[PDB]
């Protein structure tokens, strides 16, 4: 069985090709002791107070290879419990990943881990695959990074890719700002954890942000309560939707960027005119920070306001969307048609890391 | 020159059901 490892900004999703879900999901982090000897994922939480905690793909591009190899070694030996030499491994990459980067990934797999074969796929591309389409425009918001990726006949159009350096860690931080400004105590990593859960449980995307601010101002009907373990109930009403409102208004955390509805629209307007009609009717959302209730509906209404009046627009938001990158990999990795596309160890010895292009 | 259509067809047509649980 082939392996599928999605190298996410905050979490690794990995498992086997042919499966409907990943087997292992864990923070994309390496911890080394200071004293005196390596832990990854859940464990670099599970022994956190004696380590230096590294984040080798904070931002989505892999920044340190040592720590990255560590993440892979953990993923192969602890988490999937596999011999990497027995399995094809499909690896994911961020949109706009530097070629020296993709070659490096390839070098590590073959050289270090000794895989019989491998392949690098773009994350957003896989998510579009998971939604059974080969043309569409993907919004992928995950932990550390958001992109808009328009895709034609199976191939990202890298010149139209848009990037927003704001994603769900930035939203947790902001809920954390909000709540701490209200008098509450959230600093510790046991306490970010709480803020995250509050965000993941209660936050939603307003259909109309001012229409929603006024409902919160006039009745108590949007006020929800959350019990910290220390007994404290924290009541929130407008914060629920101010937090994810930042994807659309990046000014909320002091950023000068276009919001996601806008980057979606600019990205379409950088593609071929003759394929715009099909991006518009095939906007797919993916990644954990797309999970807010109302985001598809808001995205519909905003694009509508931007597009020409006659344009058929469709937003698609799979309930799997936290994991469609990975599912897309699992699908593609398992298809008969894909099997002549794997980069084989023979192919690597003969062509070098350059082959992966 | 030949590297899409059969792959295209399995992807679009793939039954997400047929996936191990
Ligand atoms: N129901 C939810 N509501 C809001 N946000 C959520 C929900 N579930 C998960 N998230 C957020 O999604 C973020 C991670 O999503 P995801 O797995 O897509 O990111 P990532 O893949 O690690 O980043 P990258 O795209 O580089 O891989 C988490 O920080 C989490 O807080
Ligand atoms: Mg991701």
């Amino acid at each position: 069985t082939a392996l599928v490892c999605d190298n996410g900004s905050g979490l690794v999703k990995a498992g086997f090709a042919g499966d409907d879900a990943p087997r292992a999901v864990f923070p994309s982090i390496v911890g080394r002791p200071r004293h005196q000897d390596s832990y990854v994922g859940d464990e670099a939480q599970s022994k956190r107070g004696i380590l230096t905690l590294k984040y080798p793909i904070e931002h989505g591009i892999i920044t340190n290879w040592d720590d990255m190899e560590k993440i892979w070694h953990h993923t192969f030996y602890n988490e999937l419990r596999v011999a990497p030499e027995e399995h094809p491994t499909l690896l994911t990459e961020a949109p706009l990943n530097p070629k020296a980067n993709r070659e490096k990934m390839t070098q590590i797999m073959f050289e270090t881990f000794n895989v019989p074969a491998m392949y690098v796929a773009i994350q957003a591309v896989l998510s579009l695959y998971a939604s059974g389409r080969t043309t569409g425009i993907v919004l992928d918001s995950g932990d550390g990074v958001t992109h808009n990726v328009p895709i034609y006949e199976g191939y990202a159009l890298p010149h139209a890719i848009m990037r927003l350096d704001l994603a769900g860690r930035d939203l947790t931080d902001y809920l954390m700002k909000i709540l701490t400004e209200r008098g509450y105590s959230f600093v510790t990593t046991a306490e970010r954890e709480i803020v995250r859960d509050i965000k993941e449980k209660l936050c939603y995307v307003a259909l109309d942000f001012e229409n929603e601010m006024a409902t919160a101002a006039s009745s108590s009907s949007l006020e929800k309560s959350y019990e910290l373990p220390d007994g404290q109930v924290i009541t929130i009403g407008n914060e629920r939707f101010r937090c994810p409102e930042t994807l659309f208004q990046p000014s909320f955390i002091g950023m000068e960027s276009a919001g996601i509805h806008e980057t979606t629209y600019n990205s379409i307007m950088k593609c071929d005119i003759d394929i715009r009609k099909d991006l518009y009717a095939n906007n797919v959302m993916s990644g954990g920070t797309t999970m807010y209730p109302g985001i598809a509906d808001r995205m519909q209404k905003e694009i509508t306001a931007l597009a020409p009046s006659t344009m058929k627009i469709k937003i698609i938001a799979p309930p799997e969307r936290k994991y469609s990158v990975w599912i897309g990999g699992s699908i593609l990795a398992s298809l008969s048609t894909f099997q002549q596309m794997w980069i084989t160890k023979q192919e690597y010895d003969e062509a070098g890391p350059s082959i992966v292009h | 020159p030949k590297v899409a259509e059969n792959l295209k067809s399995q992807l679009e047509g793939f039954n997400q059901d047929k996936l191990k649980k």
